[PDB]
């Protein structure tokens, strides 16, 4: 879809990531694994909750009998109720479709933004494979991996080390 | 004939106000109220058409 990440450059999902909607996978000599990015996940959830709520709140708002001399009145009544019915059914079905579209794209965008964050952080200290993975030009241990994840990664620290390896 | 009868009874009603006095006069053919219905409670409700019963 729109942001080109989900079913995008990142080709599939992770059945392996159970803690979140979006996250990381890493491998190094210390080990390998899936990690959810709990912030982005929860925030997206809050957004979706707001969305569906607002759909409920905005939507949240007897018969009669008539004689046989009352044919036009009766029909006027029917046409009215039926009219409002048609209008509300339309509004609902439509609102649901459109918001669905928006929702999927919202998720896509979230992924894209996460990826972007990591990329723009890591710079040329890594190779960017284009599958959603970055291969490091320097040794990245669990502290460094967490630093990437928690947004703190140190470029100048691994800079020239990465440089030499990227070159040779 | 209906119910054996070719005669008829045509019924009319009214809502009598608080403190209002209603007056009847007839030289014949009046079918008259013995009783009349105070409204003891007012509010949202309706008439549901059903062949069913309460459970
Ligand atoms: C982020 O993570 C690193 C590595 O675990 C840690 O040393 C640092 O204190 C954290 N900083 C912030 C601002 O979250
Ligand atoms: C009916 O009777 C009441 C007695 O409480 C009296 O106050 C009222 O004025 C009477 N109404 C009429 C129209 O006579």
């Amino acid at each position: 879809g729109l942001f080109g990440a989900i079913a995008g450059f990142i080709e599939g999902g992770w059945q392996g990531m159970v803690d979140g909607w979006y996250g990381y996978h890493h491998s190094n000599d210390q080990g390998s694994g899936y990690a959810a990015d709990k912030e982005s996940t929860q925030k997206a959830f809050d957004g979706i909750t707001n969305k569906v709520n607002s759909v409920i709140e905005k939507m949240n708002t007897v018969g009669k009998e008539f004689s046989n001399l009352e044919r036009r009145l009766e029909n006027l009544n029917k046409k009215m109720e039926d009219g409002f019915l048609d209008v509300w059914t339309y509004n609902a079905e439509l609102l649901v479709l459109m918001e669905n579209e928006r929702t999927l794209d919202f998720h896509d965008s979230n992924v894209k933004n996460l990826y972007d964050k990591v990329r723009m952080q890591l710079r040329d200290n890594v190779k960017e494979l284009g599958n959603g993975c970055f291969e490091f030009y320097h040794k990245c241990d669990d502290e460094c991996m967490n630093s990437v994840k928690n947004g703190t990664y140190d470029y100048p620290k691994y800079e020239e080390e990465s440089k030499l390896n990227r070159n040779e | 004939k209906v119910n054996g009868q070719g005669g008829r009874m045509e019924f009319s009603w009214t809502l009598l106000d608080m403190w209002d006095t209603i007056n009847f006069e007839s030289t014949g053919n009046l079918i008259a109220p013995e009783y009349g219905f105070k409204i003891s409670k007012r509010g949202s409700s309706g008439i549901m058409k059903t062949e069913g019963t309460l459970e």
